């Protein structure tokens, strides 16, 4: 039933023992610079040398990091996302990287009726949409606002404005009233379960700026977060194709989920 | 067996007591024993060998008695005695090897070689002398069905086994909890490891247990128990349980808390020691149960807080270990140990003469296999061959 | 007398009956090699020595192993002799490419 | 705790071992229109509470048609019961919807403008959903030349769907195909049927039992979760569902994939 | 114990042989033995009982000898003998019960009752007569340190177990692969089942194994191996491994493919049988390994093919089984079989007199627990009580 | 004498060497063919090697028999001889190294050293029979 | 010992010196045919006897 997860495995310390799919997410800038009609066919042929049979490599194009952050989808067993560094979008890159690289379990969040609180450090509020504007008013034990009248939202403390993806972290154990713009945004109460080895992120350009932990005392640089200096998208793609072995070796496809959603939904 | 031991003892006492110049009052009784040995062995034909590369040899005894008219031994007396003793010692050596190279599923303790079968007759009981050595003493005791006991220094009671058991794992092996252990000879080293350092555990305490059942009951054992397994405190790359891949282990050692060592006999706790290290005593047991916990330090300096996060990436893996060595013990059965050369002698004889693999012992007298399956027939055969090996060692240097 | 030599520079000389080493005459080895057909030491000298010590193989079995007889080799493999199986597995793994 | 492996489970045959969930009920707009009561969802909630379901645990989802509902029927709920109205001319649509929501499907993308596609196994289908799917396939011989069709010209392709909201195409296994899906509105995926989905049950409210959720023509299994009732009043239908919720739940089960022991087995 | 057996044997022989009209030449030796027993027992005082509800009894012997001068015995002689025989039989009965009801964790093979401890003395060695029953002769052989053997018809060597193992499983239990087994008394019934009938298995063959280790080595065993597990061939509703729910098992029986039965001693194959059913012989073994395959029928008539589809709905589950019965065997240690009544006698005495549970045996002399945890002390006590039970049954019926 | 007497292949625990004068240990480091991400991060393709792969062996002689006298863990004859020489400040002689240094003695265990060492060991045992 | 078997279905076992039939054993026969060299029975057992 449970795959025997409760049972142990005994292995010895001496005994000698000795069609996956690959998605490549890239920005439209890359396609525009490549400026070839059959570059996907070319890269498919080249992957065939590294051993991925024809029909196993798929290429997904997204206009921007902002747009791609609106409910990103993970389609293949191995999902490699090429992220173009922009000095003005560091937090957006960090939020997208956190969402894709880490598994999340999210519950619905009806904000017009209920106060919400973060339980532990693993709980966040993830909001996605065309425009997510979030204003939070913390409450004391008496259900009165702290520095903000509950009735008037203009006194609420803004946390995000017209953002495609927001990972809000507020003080744990204190109720909040949120005036989130639900017309164009959907906000869910999520918990971070663990890493998702299915997906790797390759940042082109930049200076190694990605914090995938809400904790300020920790900015882990896992093995699936990579960075390369770039000046030609053909060079970037040739690098990825030539070193697909290393990237796959660093990844793991057992994290493939049944659905392409970046989070597990529970009602 | 008793007659073979008596022959060996008489020959040893002759080679050491019969020396030129010694008073005849020092060797009168020994010479009476020697003369009776010669009289009893005279006129008997023996054949030894014929198995593997052990040559077939024939032995005939027609010897004269040692004299008894001298008040002091001189060169000639010792010379004649040595001439007789050399032949007797060669016969004893070949009888012992012939007996050691043989086994039997049924009646393992019974004599197997033709020479020892012949010696088991009643005419040879006249030469019995004194059975003083440990192994012959235990042989007679077990023949009468008394309580035997062999004293071992570091008994070789645990078969070699280096393994690990995982209680939490994933395909990526980047967050593991479990135990690793080496049991070898008389030493158990066990280390429980937790990658999360009990961040999410209930009470920040992760329990580890290790049960080592012994194949025989040890008694009055002195045991050294130290709080760290030096063998599992360095980085490792280890094959996965199935063997498909390899995982990384990067230990960082904490003290084990709530250490409980329980020595049990037939599932009944005979001895128990809590948070006790150094020399402890187990009077009677056949199972060892080590319980130890990894407790996340309640207070950490910055260099330790950096080590132990709450997020998944766990670079350093908390590890708590125990080492347990049986310095000396007493066993009713016979075991190889670090101070005796009986197993070495038996294996050496078999290897030297290329004895074909028999139906009882494993090939090459492999102690791992012997102890792993130490059946009663194997115990009987092993006790017989060890007794013969001790008898041989009395004479052959 | 059996004279064995390998590409890795290890050379032995022993006796067919009891696998006990004797001095290795390079000149005699060359003389025998020039004419007599050489036998691929599938079970090398170390493996044969270990096997004889820990199993006391028969004279016929030792003869067949020295000649590299498939019958005896497969008989041991099926009998689950760890030494022979380890040597054969070593050869198969050395057949890398 | 030992996720991702398959350790044998041992149990005894001679030992005696002497609410929190959430239910979602999918119905068509016709039901609400006939009931013609604003507080009917509240009334059903109270009756479910009587049956033992805490208030707020029963969700009522409304779809306009079977055809509309077939477009990505997302059912995230511990238990799901779909009351689908039988129509004589929609037997294949009902069967496709039932198969999609009653079996677990592992789907990979399909870029038909770069690759030819072949189905490698009896459990491999092409599931396409969207506003308007028009699938036209050309089988290719070993030379990558169309069989009975022209690879260059789509009008010679053989059509297997026309403006279908949902369709499950099954072509001859082992042979490459060139597809001409209308991707401008409809998306097609290469899906593999992992097995049954215990979360969902479908109640056909109307005609006879015609659903078959197996491509194999020799079998038309009628599992536990495929129920059928006759009806003249939607109030009577809902009363039946409420009264026999216990039987329905017993026929169903919690989704195996979403169980926290399926981690590294295609969920959690 | 030898003295007690001699007492019971003498009394049984007196009952059988001292009959009216029989020639005194028929019982001359018996009457000499009886008079010797009376002489040896005269003037000694014994006490029995005192544990549980067994009454405390005192025995004194002041009997007169029997005549030895008639040609044919008459009624007077028979009555004179019977009066003494009744008292001696009662004494033996109570001594045997006192010995049965007792146990000791240390030296369980030695006498435990004070009466038997007294009979252990040298003065009573004059009562030995004959040692010809199976249990007494095995007792004497064991003391002499020789090979023993008890021959059993249907030995209860398998601890009662009835359980299943699921290698493939889901919460819904709709698609299962695994094995089910009953090991009871002297029989093993095993059945490997696969719901998909190996549709997706490599080469459409599913392998099944079942290993049954024994607590003691059995020799020269006659066994019946048959190709179907009749116990696992009907619809069943079993309860899940953890007891949460229940799952259905609707078996359809196929022939077991590649049947291999291996009898192993010390982990090595002693006997092996391939695709052979009927009567087989296992000469020496302590483990039974059964391997068998479910092979999907390559060719199926329509009625067969309809049973096994390639999709999940599986209404019939392909099952292949084996049944193994140990008809007869020989074991060095005592067991409970279908022919002897020694276990019944011991359990009956203990239950009748309400003996409090001791430190060795399980409550109620539960044979399942005893054979599950058959330890050295348990074996010694069990052999002692069985020997005493046989001695008592010689007289009491 | 340079001839193979015993050979053990991939066997650990207790082994027996009947007669030998040289030990040759051979062992291989095999790069794992399969590695989890944590393992693969350790061994790159290029020069900057931070973690260095190593494989070890530990061979301990529990007991043995020799035709020549040797210092061992159980006997105290070496200690007795060294103690006497140190106590009475015996000048360094022509046979033994200074202070009866056992390392030097057994590195250059010449036959004359063996003869003198057996003599002194026998005398030391004779002395220990009486003096505690 | 000689084990002979034909395609038709006739199998015999006998002794080399004197051709006396012995009960056939098809596990030993299988082992021998797989390992040892096989002789074409130009002169079958019938004619040999
Ligand atoms: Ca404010
Ligand atoms: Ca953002
Ligand atoms: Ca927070
Ligand atoms: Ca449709
Ligand atoms: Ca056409
Ligand atoms: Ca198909
Ligand atoms: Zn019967």
């Amino acid at each position: 039933q449970n795959y025997g997860i409760n049972l142990p495995i005994t292995g010895s310390m001496d005994i000698a023992y000795a069609t996956s799919t690959l998605c490549l997410y890239y920005p439209t800038e890359a396609a525009t610079e490549i400026n070839d009609n059959s570059w996907k066919d070319t890269l498919s042929q080249l992957f065939l040398t590294k051993g991925w049979p024809t029909g196993s490599v798929y290429f997904k194009e997204y206009t921007n990091i902002a747009s791609f952050s609106v409910d990103p989808q993970l389609y293949c067993d191995y999902n490699v996302v090429l992220m173009k560094y922009d000095a003005t979008l560091q937090l957006d890159m960090s939020e997208l990287a956190d969402l894709i690289l880490n598994e999340w379990l999210c519950n619905p969040m009806d904000i017009t009726l209920y106060y919400y609180q973060q339980t532990d450090e693993a709980n966040k509020w993830i909001s996605m949409g065309s425009s997510c504007t979030i204003k939070v008013c913390p409450l004391n034990t008496q259900t009165l606002g702290i520095g903000c009248l509950t009735t008037d939202a203009t006194t609420f403390e803004e946390v995000a404005t017209a953002e495609k993806l927001v990972i809000t972290d507020v003080v744990d154990g204190v109720n909040h009233k949120l005036d989130v713009t639900t017309a164009t945004c959907t906000i869910r109460n999520c918990k971070k379960l663990g890493p998702r080895e299915n997906v790797a992120v390759i940042q082109v350009g930049g200076s190694d700026i990605l914090d995938i932990t809400a904790d300020p005392t920790t900015a882990p640089q896992t093995e699936r977060m990579m960075r390369i200096n770039w000046k030609k998208w053909w060079q970037v793609f040739y690098t990825v194709v030539d070193y697909v072995d290393q990237i796959i070796q660093v990844m793991s496809k057992r994290s493939r989920s049944l659905n392409s959603a970046a989070f597990y939904y529970r009602v | 067996m008793d007659v073979l031991y008596s022959l060996s003892k008489t020959l040893k006492d002759a080679r050491d007591k019969i020396v030129e110049g010694t008073l005849y009052s020092n060797v009168s009784d020994l010479i009476q024993q020697f003369n009776q040995m010669i009289i009893t062995m005279n006129g008997n034909e023996f054949q030894t060998g014929g198995i593997g590369n052990l040559p077939i040899r024939n032995w005939n005894f027609n010897f004269g008695l040692l004299g008894t008219t001298l008040l002091n031994l001189d060169a000639n007396y010792v010379e004649t005695a040595r001439n007789t003793i050399d032949y007797f010692v060669d016969f004893v050596d070949n009888v012992c090897m012939d007996e050691m190279v043989r086994e039997s599923q049924r009646n393992g303790i019974a004599p197997q070689s033709d020479s020892l079968r012949k010696l088991s007759a009643i005419k040879f009981k006249r030469i019995n002398f004194d059975n003083s050595s440990e192994y012959i003493e235990n042989w007679n005791l077990q023949n009468r069905r008394q309580r035997t006991g062999f004293t071992f220094h570091k008994p070789n009671i645990f078969p070699y086994s280096a393994s690990f058991t995982l209680n939490r794992s994933q395909p990526a092996h980047d967050n593991l909890m479990g135990t690793m252990w080496l049991n070898a000879g008389s030493e158990i080293q066990v280390a429980g490891f937790d990658y999360s350092c009990a961040i999410n555990a209930p009470a920040n305490i992760q329990q580890f247990e290790h049960i080592v059942p012994l194949r025989r009951v040890l008694t009055t054992a002195t045991i050294t128990l130290l709080p760290d397994a030096e063998r599992f405190s360095f980085p490792r790359v280890i094959n996965s349980a199935d063997g498909a891949t390899t995982w990384f282990f990067n230990p960082v050692i904490l003290r084990p808390n709530n250490v409980e060592v329980e020595f049990l006999l037939n599932g009944q706790i005979i001895n128990t020691y809590q948070a006790r290290f150094g020399t402890i005593v187990a009077r009677n047991f056949d199972t060892i149960r080590l319980s130890f916990q990894l407790m996340r330090p309640p207070n950490m300096t910055p260099a330790v807080a950096v080590l132990f996060p709450n997020a998944q990436p766990f670079e350093h893996h908390a590890t708590v270990g125990l080492t347990l060595r049986i310095e000396s013990a007493v066993c009713e059965s016979v075991l190889a140990d670090a101070s005796e050369t009986l197993l070495a002698n038996v294996t050496s004889v078999r290897q030297e003469y290329a004895i074909p693999v028999g139906p009882v012992f494993p090939p090459g007298m492999n102690w791992t296999d012997l102890i792993t399956n130490y059946s009663p027939s194997r115990e009987d055969n092993l006790q017989r061959v060890f007794t013969v090996a001790s008898i041989r060692s009395m004479l052959i240097k | 007398d059996v004279f064995e030599a390998g590409i890795d520079g290890k050379f032995f000389a022993y006796k067919v009956d009891t696998f006990e080493e004797i001095p290795f005459d390079v000149q005699k080895f060359a003389d025998l090699v020039t004419d007599s057909p050489v036998i691929s030491a599938i079970i090398d000298f170390k493996t044969l020595k270990n096997l004889n010590d820990n199993y006391g193989i028969s004279r016929q079995q030792a003869f067949n192993l020295l000649r590299s007889d498939p019958r005896v080799l497969r008989e041991f493999i099926n009998q689950d002799n760890p030494i022979i199986r380890n040597r054969i597995e070593q050869l198969i793994m050395q057949c890398r490419l």
